[PDB]
RNA sequence: AGACCAGGC
DNA sequence: GGCAGTACTAGTAAAGAAAGTACTTGAC
DNA sequence: GTCAAGTACTTACGCCTGGTCATTACTAGTACTGCC
């Protein structure tokens, strides 16, 4: 018998939350796009000299996270931010795949990166 | 990296409440739900700032090129 | 000549190895993210010979990869099915284990010697 | 390009020829001689590859023209090759004439009267005399008295044939050359060369020539002439030969036979009368290209010389080696012995260098690319830099959506509004706005960045101040101070404004509506292109990071096309089906369900807010300059307006007044049962422009036929229907920001009763996988899952591919029945929140976003996860996964998942669903390289096909594909409401305003075409009881006798038959004659315009719906690979459909298919036991059959027929295979005295065959057959069981040739059908008693070509390309299928869309650009082929205007004075 | 993007007074369309919204490693009864108002917090201009590349798409 | 300008 | 003091898992 | 003349963005130094 049914998934595959509720290609897209985010690469950036480097300023730890998240030390590397998300047709600017931000959210530093 | 002044949804000043929260979790042995309520954070957009702050500046600050080690 | 292999990925061999491909052995570790950086060390690749190939049955998700290869963590597009990642508890042997007492205890279990 | 710098001459034609060496010593700038490129201090040494005589190089003036780097064009030089070396382009054609020629009399080895027979047939084919060249064979050991007289009769026949046709208005003295005379010319030269090469002796003087051996390239070898035939050289009274000797032979051959090769090497008549020479196959002088075109690879300090310099250096190094090798021949035995063996070594290496310069793959030696390989493939020169080019004045950025844009615009950023610029020449009317544009400068919008003076000079505004910049604004409109520039004016490069035009473009541009022309409206904030949602259906453009191109045209000829012709309002209907592609998409469709509901009531402040929020009269959306309203629906207690009445007065303000409202009766996607008992909201009802009933949906506005927006497009025009999408785009946006739409977790739950329903039908599925398994394995009744007979045969099923395919099809069929029982019950009936409140379900019924199968997988049941037809694949062990036991008959184990996306999928339901998800992404990604090369092959053949002014569509060179487009010459984007007669009758007075019948009587003929339309309608109703072959027709259709674009009433026959059928059934103040006189003008206005690039449209109407398939008969994109691309006569699965007569019954049919279906000798044998005894090799072949009560019932093979197959068919093949192997290795029963007739039967087989010494057959039961077989002792061991098996599978009992099986399927669509699995028409013509022989259709389009002709294969190719889009429910109209048919059968054969189906073509730059460039290049230059620059591929290479559409005519100017 | 494959560019930084607002006083700082859900079937994002909002209210984190829920204890019931004990709606909804007109919306709008991710695909790495610029020396056609101020390619499939409109001066 | 690698739609 | 050995230097020379037709060579 | 099979050349979705590395041996020569 297996110890747990989650030792069949990879590192990034265990960190998508409620993975058994998505369609199968959309879990495959998140493992691709989760390793393309603007997160924090390290903390030794004063001693690095890499030719291109992205760094999101204020990351957060997720409310909704797997137990493998705190076991691989992903709190050392925050890759995003908790956002108050309304699922609403209100705007007209967000139909196909688009989405809007509160303007005064990122006048305050929501999702800012260098 | 460091605690956000003025939370991202309404605009309540939040950045003065990080060092009180760690005081209200370690010295006063509280859970995180009571400590967010005692600091005056009622709206859940304000609550997810201090609940989910990483405070990663303390890991940055141990690389100080201006002092011997 | 070993700094040339790592910087380019080209395999220069006078008595060519047991490998089908001749280039593309080394890949830049990005550190564009920490999800990206840890994913470089868990990825498996089938070979660049199989990429430039118009078959489908080599890219399939086989049922023999239960707990060894990850089902979802696989890129979309051209490397789909070819580049894929291990399950997080799948570990690879790296040393020859002790064998020298196993024929000595198989003869006592009824194996007639060769 | 400057419009103020015209150019005088034009290239009208080109033609191909070979540089002789005398030209490229006169053409040359300087012969270059030393193999050092540049010396120390970087100077190009005089006489090297870099010389100042060959062009200015690196800040050093040219020595030929004296100009610098910017103005020297570059000059050609040459080298002097000392030996005449082979040109590798012509070596395959040199080697034919190198052979086939006599080395003694220097003619070819044919008789000289048959070589003359081709010279007089190819002279006729130079002119347009394809018919008379076959009459020339009618002019017909043997003395030379009459062969000299036969050559006079054939030559005087040609001189009489050419002179008559040149006077009978048929052929110019420049000669008529079409596509089908290029067919019979290439056919005749390939007959000529194949017959030259097959000769033993010269038939002029009868003795042999020593044969030649082509080792590869760079060398040539003459072989040893044998001792048997050197006697013929003595009764007439191996060695590497030099390239100088081959030229010596062939200069003599081309003079003794000059009079034939003038016509082999010329397609058109040789007016210059030049000789063809053998020096033209060799090359004695290389042409070095100018030093502009071989500049070094500069990258910082890493300066490398060009790859051509590295190849040309080796030719010069070898050329000075051989000069220093021939300096020892002037000094002069050992000094001669070794210096010649190294000189002949230098002959090979200078040839090996002139190979590598031209072609890198004909060079023995990672190699340096040659001149051939800079031209060939993708990344060549034709495909990378001629058919596609990088462009100036063009932008690309990510797109974000934008409403409040008027649907014919693109929203351009400020940062493209500043960089992109347009040359306005200054006039008296621009100096208001273009003086302020230059004052604003390069950074202020609206501004300008440069001024072009009259002189061609160009003044930049970038580094200037505003005081200097106001001085240039007053100097802007000044008269010229130069006489030679007095008629020119200054051009101000203004910024792009709100009035310009823009091409928008997203890759892949799979059809022409993926590259449209938008207006521009600048936006002041950010750096992204901004697109309205009606454009997203045509570009196929979501907003998950799409970037799409933006091209800005630079003159008024291209601004007028991208506003009128390639406009985005013209592209409402796609020409694939005629169905629309433009419409509102996701939020606007879910809003119109709520806005047009019966619940939606609006008070007076709300009602007047929604109308002004979408109309806004100052921007000119209204047509009245004052918003009119309606009285409210409910007056008391307080006024309220229903939301039907919102769109009533929306469609009242944007419509033209004094033109009546639209009348429209349609339906929508939501049933009446979703609303309530007795609702009528399914049918929609616009009456006098007022929405009186029904919900507006995706089917009304959106990419959907016969909605309201599609009906605004027909009644009011394309400019109105694009405006209604703007208004409904804003009305449904402002209704959403005041009354919003959301979906949540609340919308996904079933009831407590619905979940109780779901978990009880899913309890039936727990035994389905066993009941399905027991059917396939044929176990009896209710067998348990662990039955050892069940588990035995399931392992037998697993090891076979097809037995596992019918387990995975029966079991899948039963579990999709359980799936449909869940879905038909649990939704809509068992859902907790219901329509309209259930928002997940509301946007799937409405078609906003989603499907009914999507909410099935969320709320009820995810379903059977299916692989490529099959279920989840199984391991070797029988386990489908390690969680399940081996060979279990559970439906869950084979991929049927029972969880849902609401509640969750189990870890093995998850893993099986990961298999199907990856499979869909592999077929999306790596399998569109097969559909994308379908469309490339289609568009190259059909790029020049277009409508002519004859209304007769044809190819670019002039050859005719059809006589009329589709047989009726009407556009697909105009025939939508052509047969919608009850729509056009209700909207008669509004359609009469746009067709205007009485105003157009004057310029037309009304009287003539209507008479002959009544003389053929009345004639055909009297006839047409008999079939088509009996019809003495006596009358053409009226559409081929009269021009339908000029004569009113020249319609097609089914338009005439459907009009009078409508005008007879329902007889209904418009009378009967005014209605038929308006449909006949609507038909005439729906004619296709001359100049329509039809073959491009017909090739994009197949390649783009083929990408609706991606991204026992073959099906889909492999079926289109066989029909269109390969034209395979060796089709993968040929069939034939046999109509059963109605007299014979179904029992007389399935007993008839056994006589057609083949029976092998393999299909009758139980087992074969050999018995090899030795010590004389004796094989006792005992072959054991089934019972005679068993095989004479299955296959109906009799006992006596089985004996003759063994006697006369099996042993003749078995004995032939044993002798084959012996050659290639030299490197129970009673006694035999039953009757003498078995002894006589035995004695014949021993007598006839080779080494059978005994034979007997079971003549009383047919069960066994046993024959002895003897060999000697010299033969070693044969297997003789793998021999017998491979002969028993080949020996046939009862075979009809080319037919393997005959199947009687279920009767599809009424008629009775008997399908065979092969094609043989000749054998199915003897079965008159069972099969309707006048209805035998087929599948193999090359076999129906062979027996039924050209037109029947033309009909079969349309039906085979129709039913490949019928499996996927894709409707592509029959006119695209008509033209792909009539292009593939244009020569009377069945030609493919590949490089073998395009060799018969006139345009050489079309063939060079497609593939194998330097094989069509050599065939063009050895024909000396002149091409008139007709194809669009040939006009882009040389730079002409394209001959299609706008360039299909000239524009002339009426000057007033003499 | 979200953690469920819901990618998409930003359209407009919508002002706070124009955004919808709840009765609690907050405003959502991300709006996603409800039409991104039915064709994609990312129900894991609907349940991260419940689990996210029910965790920020009580100050707890919820494990979301897969197959901790059966079909009998749905997480819509687990995180629904946590939102009911806080005083919010069981189904994750909130009564919201419009920012433009200030009216009560029809249905209670579905909100909650999820964890977004900012991807590295900005516009500034995209977005190339060209009026004129450097050309290739061999062909005098514009250079390939954004960083070398080069031009975009009108390839073969774009060429005959200009034939198909019949426009012949756009092709030249 | 190439080759390889990593990606976007 | 000058001779010859090495260690360098800059100098110019060599670098194994797709499907279609057309063709010659090939026995008979 | 002939069918025959082996062999040889030929294509295999469009566009876009980054990044890296890139000739090696050797051979004769002028100069450095250890030496007597
Ligand atoms: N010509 C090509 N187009 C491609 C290729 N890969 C992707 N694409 C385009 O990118 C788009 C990819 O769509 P997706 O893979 O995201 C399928 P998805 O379920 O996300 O569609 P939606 O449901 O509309 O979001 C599709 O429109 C294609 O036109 C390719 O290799 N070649
Ligand atoms: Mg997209
Ligand atoms: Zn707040
Ligand atoms: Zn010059
Ligand atoms: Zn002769």
């Amino acid at each position: 018998v297996e110890f747990t049914p989650t030792n069949i998934l990879s590192i990034l595959a265990n960190l998508t939350p409620f993975s058994d509720f998505n369609q199968s290609p959309r879990n495959m897209y998140q493992c691709q796009m989760g390793k393309q985010t603007m997160g924090t690469p390290g903390v030794a950036l004063c001693h690095r000299s890499d030719n291109k480097l992205y760094r999101l300023q204020t990351g957060q730890t997720p409310i909704v996270k797997a137990n493998l998240y705190d076991d691989y030390g992903m709190d050392n590397f925050p890759n995003g931010f908790n956002a108050v998300v309304a699922v609403i047709s209100y705007t007209g600017y967000d139909m196909d795949d688009a989405m809007i931000i509160n303007k005064s959210a990122d006048e305050r530093g929501f999702g800012y990166g260098t | 990296m460091i605690v956000p002044v003025r939370c991202f949804s309404c605009g309540k000043v939040v950045g003065d409440k990080w060092e009180s929260y760690l005081n209200l979790l370690q010295e006063d042995e509280l859970d995180e739900g009571t400590a967010l309520s005692r600091l005056g954070l009622k709206r859940y957009c304000c609550r997810r700032m201090i609940l989910t702050h990483v405070d990663l500046i303390e890991k940055f600050l141990r690389y100080n090129p201006l002092e011997k080690r | 000549k070993m700094q040339y292999f790592l910087s380019t990925g080209n395999l220069v061999s006078q008595s060519g190895l047991d490998l089908q491909q001749v280039s593309g052995y080394t890949v830049v570790a990005e550190k564009i993210n920490f999800y990206r950086f840890i994913s470089h060390f868990r990825m498996v690749h089938r070979g660049s010979f199989f990429a430039q190939l118009k078959t489908t049955t080599v890219r399939k998700l086989l049922p023999e990869s239960w707990g060894f290869l990850c089902p979802v963590h696989t890129p979309d597009g051209s490397p789909c099915g070819l580049l894929n990642h291990f399950a997080h508890k799948c570990r690879i042997s790296t040393q020859q284990s002790d064998v020298s007492r196993i024929p000595s205890i198989l003869y006592s279990l009824g194996v007639a010697p060769a | 390009m400057d419009i103020s710098k015209p150019v005088g001459s034009e290239i009208t034609s080109v033609d191909f020829g070979i540089l002789t060496a005398k030209e490229i010593r006169n053409l040359s700038a300087k012969q270059i001689t030393n193999p050092t490129v540049l010396d120390n201090l970087g100077h190009p040494v005089s006489g090297g590859l870099y010389d100042l005589a060959l062009g200015a190089f690196l800040r050093n003036l040219c020595s030929t023209c004296g100009l610098d780097e910017k103005f020297c064009p570059g000059h050609q030089g040459h080298i002097e090759l000392p030996v005449p070396c082979y040109n590798p382009l012509f070596f395959n054609q040199l080697y034919i004439y190198l052979r086939a020629s006599c080395l003694f009399c220097h003619h070819f080895r044919l008789k000289s009267v048959e070589v003359h027979r081709y010279a007089c047939k190819l002279r006729l084919l130079q002119y347009g005399l394809i018919d008379e060249s076959y009459k020339l064979d009618e002019i017909t050991d043997i003395s030379s008295t009459l062969l000299n007289e036969l050559k006079s009769k054939r030559s005087e026949y040609v001189d009489m044939a050419i002179a008559k046709a040149l006077s009978d208005g048929r052929t110019t003295e420049r000669g008529s050359f079409t596509a089908t005379v290029n067919d019979e010319r290439k056919k005749l030269v390939h007959e000529f060369h194949k017959k030259l090469l097959s000769r033993g002796k010269c038939d002029n003087c009868g003795m042999f020539s020593p044969k030649f051996r082509k080792d590869g390239f760079t060398k040539i070898f003459e072989t040893a002439l044998n001792e048997k035939q050197i006697t013929n050289n003595r009764v007439k009274g191996s060695t590497y030969i030099l390239s100088t000797e081959v030229k010596n032979i062939l200069d003599t051959v081309f003079r003794k036979e000059q009079c034939v090769l003038q016509y082999v090497f010329h397609s058109r008549p040789n007016l210059s009368r030049k000789l063809v020479k053998a020096d033209s196959f060799f090359m004695d002088v290389l042409v070095v290209p100018p030093t502009r075109f071989r500049l070094p690879s500069k990258l910082g300090e890493e300066v490398h010389e060009n790859s051509q310099n590295q190849l040309l250096s080796k030719v010069l190094t070898t050329s000075l080696l051989i000069r220093d090798l021939n300096d020892d021949l002037s000094k002069l035995l050992e000094d001669r012995r070794v210096i010649f063996s190294r000189l002949m070594n230098a002959f090979v290496t200078i040839q090996n260098d002139v190979n590598a310069f031209i072609d890198s793959t004909k060079a023995q030696g990672v190699p340096i690319p040659g001149v051939k390989q800079a031209l060939e493939k993708k990344e060549g020169l034709f495909r990378k830099h001629m058919m596609g080019k990088r462009v100036n004045y063009a932008a690309r950025s990510v797109i974000s959506p934008d409403p409040n844009i008027e649907t014919n615009e693109i929203g351009v950023p400020p940062v493209f509004a500043v960089k992109l610029t347009y040359p306005e020449p200054v006039t008296a009317y621009n100096i208001a706005e273009l003086r302020q544009a230059v004052i604003n400068g390069p950074d202020k919008w609206p501004g300008a960045t440069q001024i072009q003076n009259e002189d061609g000079s160009l003044v930049s505004l970038i580094g200037m101040s505003v005081e200097q910049r106001k001085a240039l604004a007053n100097q802007l409109l000044t008269p010229s101070s130069n006489v030679s520039t007095h008629t020119l004016n200054k051009k101000v490069y203004r910024h792009i404004k709100n009035r310009d035009v823009v091409l928008m473009n997203r890759q892949p541009t799979l059809h022409k509506a993926s590259m449209m022309g938008h207006k521009v409206r600048v936006l002041p904030n950010e750096k992204t292109l901004r697109l309205h949602y009606a454009n997203t259906g045509a570009y196929n453009a979501d907003f998950d990071g799409d970037e799409m191109n933006m091209h800005f045209p630079q003159n008024e000829n291209a601004r007028a096309e991208a506003l009128n012709l390639a406009n985005t309002d013209s592209q409402y209907l796609t020409p694939t089906s005629g169905s629309p592609v433009r419409g509102l998409i996701q939020d606007h469709i879910s809003a119109g369900v709520w806005l047009t509901s019966k619940d939606s009531f609006f008070t007076r402040e709300q009602y007047q807010q929604y109308i002004y929020g979408c109309i806004r009269p100052e921007d000119g959306h209204t047509t009245r300059s004052k918003i009119v309203t309606l009285p409210p629906t409910i007056f008391k207690p307080y006024p309220l307006w229903t939301g039907k009445q919102i769109i009533t007065t929306v469609l009242l303000n944007v419509t033209p007044p004094d033109m009546p409202g639209i009348n429209l009766i349609s339906k929508n996607k939501i049933k009446n049962e979703y609303w309530g008992k007795g609702s009528l909201e399914n049918e929609v009802l616009f009456k006098d422009g007022a929405l009186l009933c029904g919900i507006l949906d995706k089917s009304q506005y959106g990419a959907s036929k016969y909605g309201i927006v599609h009906s605004l497009h027909e009644v009011y025009g394309p400019e109105v229907a694009a405006k209604v999408l703007s208004v409904l785009g804003r009305l449904f946006t402002n209704y959403i920001t005041a009354t919003a739409f959301t979906c949540g977790m609340d919308d996904l739950r079933l009831t407590a009763e619905g979940n109780k329903w779901r978990t009880d039908i899913l309890k039936t599925s727990v035994d389905t996988g066993r009941e399905a398994a027991a059917e396939v394995t044929n176990l009896d009744k209710d067998t348990p899952a662990d039955d050892p007979e069940l588990l035995k045969r399931l392992q037998e099923i697993l090891r076979d591919n097809n037995k596992s395919g019918i387990l995975d099809a029966v079991t899948s069929s039963k579990v999709n029945a359980i799936t449909s029982q869940v879905v038909s019950k649990c939704v809509p009936d068992g859902t907790m929140k219901k329509f309209p409140c259930n928002s997940m379900q509301a946007m799937a019924l409405s078609g906003a976003k989603g499907s009914n199968v999507n909410v099935s997988q969320i709320m009820c049941l995810l379903g059977q996860q299916a692989l490529e037809g099959r279920r989840v694949p199984v391991m070797v062990s029988g386990k489908t996964l390690p969680s399940f036991k081996p060979y279990e008959t559970d439906a869950m184990a084979g991929g049927y998942v029972k969880g849902r996306f609401y509640s969750g999928i189990k870890p093995q339901e998850y893993y099986f669903h990961c298999m199907a998800g990856r499979e869909g992404l592999i077929d999306t990604a790596v399998k569109t390289s097969r559909s994308g090369y379908l469309q490339r092959c289609l568009t190259k053949q059909l790029e020049g096909v277009h409508v002519s002014y004859d209304n007769s569509i044809r190819d670019a060179d002039g050859t005719l594909v059809q006589f009329m487009y589709g047989g009726d010459a009407i556009d697909i984007t105009k025939e939508s409401h052509m047969t919608q007669f009850e729509f056009c009758l209700d909207n008669y007075y509004a359609l009469l305003k746009k067709y205007n019948p009485s105003a157009l009587i004057e310029h037309l003929d009304v009287e003539s075409a209507l008479k002959y339309s009544k003389k053929t309608l009345k004639y055909r109703k009297k006839h047409s009881k008999e079939p088509h072959y009996k019809q003495s027709v006596k009358y053409d259709p009226v559409l081929a006798k009269y021009n339908p674009a000029k004569y009113l009433g020249s319609v097609s026959e089914n338009f005439q038959d459907k009009l009078e059928s409508f005008l007879d059934k329902n007889s209904k103040g418009v009378n009967e004659k005014k209605f038929r006189a308006l449909m006949q003008l609507k038909y005439m206005r729906s004619l296709i315009n001359p100049g329509e690039a039809v073959g491009i449209i017909a090739s994009q109407s197949v390649g783009e719906p083929s990408t609706q398939m991606t991204l026992n008969v073959t099906l889909g994109i492999p079926r289109l690979r066989e029909i269109v691309m390969t034209a395979s006569a060796a089709i993968k699965t040929p069939q034939m459909t046999l109509p059963i007569w109605n007299d014979v019954s179904d029992e007389q049919a399935d007993t008839f298919c056994k006589s057609i279906s083949k029976v092998l000798l393999s299909e009758v044998i139980d087992k074969v036991i050999v018995t090899e005894t030795t010590g004389a090799r004796s094989y006792v072949i005992h072959m054991r059959f089934f019972d005679n009560n068993e095989y004479s019932e299955e296959y109906d093979v009799s006992k006596e027929e089985l004996q003759n197959v063994i006697s006369n068919q099996f042993i003749h093949l078995l004995e032939a295979a044993i002798v084959k192997e012996i050659k290639k290795q030299k490197r129970v029963e009673a006694n035999n005295n039953m009757n003498k007739v078995q002894r006589d039967r035995q004695s014949a087989i021993i007598s006839h065959h080779r080494f059978i010494t005994k034979y007997n057959f079971d003549d009383e039961s047919g069960k066994w057959c046993e024959f002895k077989l003897e060999l000697a002792a010299d033969t070693e061991k044969l297997l003789m069981v793998n021999i017998v098996e491979e002969i028993c599978r080949k020996s046939i009992i009862r075979q009809i040739p080319h037919i393997d099986r005959c199947v009687h399927p279920e009767p599809e669509n009424g008629k009775r059908v008997l399908v065979t699995e092969g094609v043989n028409f000749q054998a199915m013509w003897d079965q008159e008693a069972f099969i309707d022989v006048d209805g035998i259709t087929s599948n193999d389009v090359a076999a129906v070509l062979k027996t039924y002709g050209v037109e029947a294969a033309r009909n079969t190719i349309v039906n085979e390309i129709n039913n490949v889009f019928s499996r996927y429910a894709i409707s592509v109209s029959f006119r695209h299928l008509d033209l792909i048919a009539d292009m593939m059968t244009r020569q009377g054969t069945y030609l493919a869309f590949n490089r073998q189906g395009m060799e018969t073509s006139t345009s050489s730059f079309m063939k060079m650009s497609y593939e194998t460039t330097c094989q069509f290049l050599t065939k063009a230059v050895l024909d000396n082929e002149r091409e008139q620059l007709d194809s669009p591929s040939a006009r882009i290479v040389v730079g002409k205007l394209n001959n299609v559409g706008t360039g299909s005519f000239d524009v002339l100017a009426k000057v007033p004075n003499a | 993007s979200s953690r469920h494959g819901q990618k998409g560019v930003c359209s407009r930084k919508w002002p706070t007074i124009d955004m919808p607002f709840s009765e609690t006083g907050i405003q959502p700082d991300i709006i996603i369309n409800p039409h991104a859900f039915p064709s994609r079937m990312t129900i894991g994002m609907f349940v991260e919204s419940l689990a996210g909002k029910a965790g920020a209210l009580h100050g707890i984190a919820q494990d979301s490693t897969p197959w901790i829920f059966n079909e009998d204890d749905t997480p819509a019931d687990y995180f629904g009864e946590q939102l009911a004990k806080a005083g919010y709606n069981y189904h994750g909804n909130e009564p919201m108002y419009s920012g433009a007109t200030g009216e009560e919306l029809r249905a209670d709008i579905y909100v909650g917090v999820v964890y977004y991710q900012r991807l590295r695909h900005m516009v500034n790495d995209k977005f190339q201009v060209r009026s004129t610029g450097p050309v290739n020396s061999l062909t005098m056609q514009p250079v390939k590349g954004r960083k070398r101020h080069g031009g975009i390619r009108v390839g073969e499939m774009e060429r005959d798409a200009l034939i198909g409109h019949g426009t012949s001066f756009l092709l030249q």
